[PDB]
């Protein structure tokens, strides 16, 4: 299994920046998905989950307002638009496996697969 | 968050134990408390999940458990190998979904 | 007013006798027998449609299939405010089986996303 | 206890029986139109009360609680006497005269509760 | 059509067309025998619909209840049943369990929907 | 059009008035209303909105425990009960029409006609 | 009516401690009943609820996630399981009947009987 | 917690009065303020229910009212043996069942 | 509530800008920005709807615009009759109906 993240760079507060995630060596549509930051001197934390199908998103408070989860599962893809960036959101973004579930196989409620991380500097 | 030691350390094969607290409604409510092993400028690994279970390709030398609100990773063969930042996670409900504490340091002589 | 008095009534000043009208949905005597047998399966299709698209028990059911402006672009005020239902049904009967599809599309998707929600604990 | 086993029994030992009379309501050519006739008319008389529930809002339920205050002209009981000492044959007996007075309150509740619904959903 | 089109899929590959399966659900001794046959597909119809109703699942096709599933009806996971098996093969494997599970659901739902009536009699 | 607000003038505190308003001009019933305040020296605050038909009414929190909002398309008028009366209430109290519409006809969000106001004195 | 708690005394903070009382003279399934603290040197609090059929329970949200009440209507008998006790926890646990309501019955709102109390020291 | 004052106090055949107030979501809204009394090392008894009921067994000489956000207990012929602490409860709707306010030590002079 | 410059000016003939200002949440989350203009003494008149839509009987002088979290009026050929205090107002959702600025005091030189 591979998930390689794409975009990234520095980006002025109040602009906006899209990430995005390459996925592949398993079937993307059977796996929910998120996005995870680490900040460049502390842990990780999480930022935002989306299904295997891609209908219901959720996010943590601190951004729940400014991004936007997506997925396309014709492109083996993740993305995620963040929008009115602050001082706060420099991290490693971290493309992972897991996080949900989707009802009728086994639950997961942990992260199976990690990217290499997007670096998003504000 | 969750409340980690900032750093542990061990002979390099004596067993060490990384605690992880939090509190009633969310790493005391649920078996979802996830372990991840990161080394210095790498992304994080899988090393527990649930409570007790390891993905496979985990050797044997990583365990765990919980109890009331308190969980712990325990690595038994200490090795040279292992020196990396370690993570607990927790589920905390649907709401919240995750919570982590800050990473252990885990300190190889 | 009674069945069908507000039938040359614009849809707004409809859409309040629903339930009079829902009212009246339901040898030689075998052919009485066919009619009543037919009111009840015409009752009962409709019912299951809506069953099948989220508005059972309901007579207005609200959803989450988008307008399309190709169906009939008018501004709310002409369909509800002047135009009776019999001439919108004229004005829409060519899209109506493909409303119908979306609204069953729509309910099939909702429904599983509400079992992926209620398994999160 | 069966099919109208709890018929003699107060009202609120009954009202928890509901399942059992509700799932007894469903289950030569003179003969053939005689026993059509009668499962016709009771599928019919199912239909009418789905459809008054329907209307009133309780679609799918043994129990639904309304909107519509109780008068007391109707009926002026307290709990303890309706409840715990009166049957439900008695009940019916006793505001057999005002039973479509209370349909008509509970289908205009409906038509109000439905539309106020749909002004909420609209908001945004 | 598209009916019966998921009987050879596996169970979490079917539960998908559950409308393609509900929509077809629906000279004297010859007009009676006609009559007999649509009688009974509306009474198999409606019996359905008033178990659906007792259950709580009145208008839904892909019921939630608050039943615990005994590992005594069946002793599989969630992959075995949902990826690996049919519908067929499942409606076979527990079809001993079947009224008892019905009874449960009718006793859950007769619990839940009085404690919903107490919780709307406070205030 | 016209709204004439005949509501009222001082109270001692911990009072309660209740404010009215006449429309005329246009179809009342077709339709929301709401009240508006006008502080002696400030701003305006939105205090509550009343829906075409009565049957939906909405409060800012500051008064949703104190005051009453309601319609009689009867005698095209407004009326607003209003109970605790503490100090922050004082304002002028405007009668407008707007600020929703009924899901069968064109949005609103915004006051289409005022009144006059009552000057309400704690 | 006679209402008499029993239970343990004395446990350290942290520790979990269990209640019961027996109750006799009235029917036990009509009534619902909660247990309701008195601090050593104040008044009186409710803290937890349980109807009469024990199906739905209700506490002080400073024991929410913390005390479950039972009953079992076999043996005339509740229970408070109280876990995480702390020293603020510290009080005479009554057993009470009344509090609630069935629907089909005249409501209370108030309690008709008490017992004397188990005295919980953390 | 309801306000409710610490004491009171009259002689024997003096009526006496003890308020407590709370605000309109709870005591004023709802019409179920009960009054408790508590004698020294019992449990308190239920004295007044709804806002002028009393149980069966108290006599007249104890009844209650409530305006506004205030309710009260009237005591008409006070004894000697009503020596006991009074308590206000109310019904503040679901989610906050029940809100009792401070004992009023009755002293008989 | 939203942001609002306490005065703006100019000379007659020469236009103006009245901003408004709000979060993520509101402004910038619903397209229903009104624009009031109140003269002392008098009740508020309705000039600007939705986003750039004006009421019949309102002139073209008056115009606006909305970007990001910031809105705003545009008066063009400023007259002596525009002395008045003009409000922004938003659309917050159904937990929070609608919100108000502060005045805008427009000074014609
Ligand atoms: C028929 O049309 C007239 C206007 O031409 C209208 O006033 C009347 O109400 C309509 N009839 C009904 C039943 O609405
Ligand atoms: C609207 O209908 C036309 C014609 O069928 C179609 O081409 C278009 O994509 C539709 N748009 C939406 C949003 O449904
Ligand atoms: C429906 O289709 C027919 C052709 O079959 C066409 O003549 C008619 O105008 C169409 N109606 C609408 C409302 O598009
Ligand atoms: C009949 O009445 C008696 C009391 O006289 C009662 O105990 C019994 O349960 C009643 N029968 C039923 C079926 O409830
Ligand atoms: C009760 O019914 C009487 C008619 O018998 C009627 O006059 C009265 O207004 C009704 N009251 C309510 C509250 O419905
Ligand atoms: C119904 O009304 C009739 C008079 O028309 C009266 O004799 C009868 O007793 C009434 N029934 C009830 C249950 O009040
Ligand atoms: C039948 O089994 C084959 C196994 O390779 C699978 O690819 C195919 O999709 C199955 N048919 C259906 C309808 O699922
Ligand atoms: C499963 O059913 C058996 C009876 O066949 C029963 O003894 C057991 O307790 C049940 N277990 C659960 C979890 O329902
Ligand atoms: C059901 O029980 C019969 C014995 O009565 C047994 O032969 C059959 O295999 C059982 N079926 C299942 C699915 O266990």
């Amino acid at each position: 299994v591979q998930l390689v993240e794409t975009g990234g760079g520095l980006v002025q507060p109040g602009g906006s920046l899209k990430l995005s995630c390459r996925a592949s060596g398993y079937t993307f549509s059977s796996f929910a998905m998120s996005w995870v930051r680490q900040a460049p001197g502390k842990g990780l934390e999480w930022v935002s989950l989306i299904n295997d199908r891609g209908g219901l998103t959720f996010y943590v408070d601190s951004v729940k307002g400014r991004f936007t989860i997506s997925r396309d599962n014709s492109k083996n893809t993740l993305s995620l638009q963040m929008h009115s960036l602050r001082d706060g959101d420099t991290a490693v973004y971290y493309c992972a496996t897991g996080g949900m579930s989707s009802a009728l196989q086994s639950s997961k409620y942990y992260f199976d697969f990690w990217g290499q991380g997007a670096l998003v500097t504000v | 968050a969750l409340t980690q030691p900032p750093s542990v350390s061990g002979s390099p094969g004596q067993s060490v134990t990384i605690s992880c607290t939090g509190t009633s409604s969310d790493i005391g409510s649920y078996n979802y408390v996830s372990w991840y092993q990161q080394h210095p400028g790498k992304a994080p690994k899988l090393m527990i999940y649930d409570v007790t279970q390891r993905p496979s390709g985990v050797s044997d030398r990583f365990s765990g458990s919980k109890s009331g609100n308190t969980a712990s990773l325990t690595i038994s063969g200490l090795q040279a190998d292992d020196e990396a930042d370690y993570y607990c996670s927790a589920y905390a409900g649907r709401q919240t979904f995750y919570i982590f504490g800050g990473g252990t340091r885990l300190t190889v002589l | 007013l009674g069945f069908l008095g507000a039938a040359g009534s614009t849809m707004g000043a409809a859409s309040m006798t629903l339930t009079v009208q829902a009212r009246n949905l339901l040898v030689w005597g075998i052919k009485q027998l066919q009619a009543r047998v037919l009111a009840v399966e015409r009752y009962l299709r409709d019912q299951q449609l809506l069953g099948i698209w989220g508005c059972s028990g309901k007579l207005i059911c609200c959803t989450n299939v988008p307008w399309n402006s190709s169906w009939s672009n008018r501004n709310l005020s002409e369909i509800w405010d002047n135009m009776t239902w019999l001439q919108w049904d004229k004005e829409i009967s060519n899209y109506t089986q493909i409303i119908y599809g979306l609204l069953e599309e729509s309910q099939n998707q909702q429904e599983k996303n509400e079992q992926d929600l209620l398994a999160l604990d």
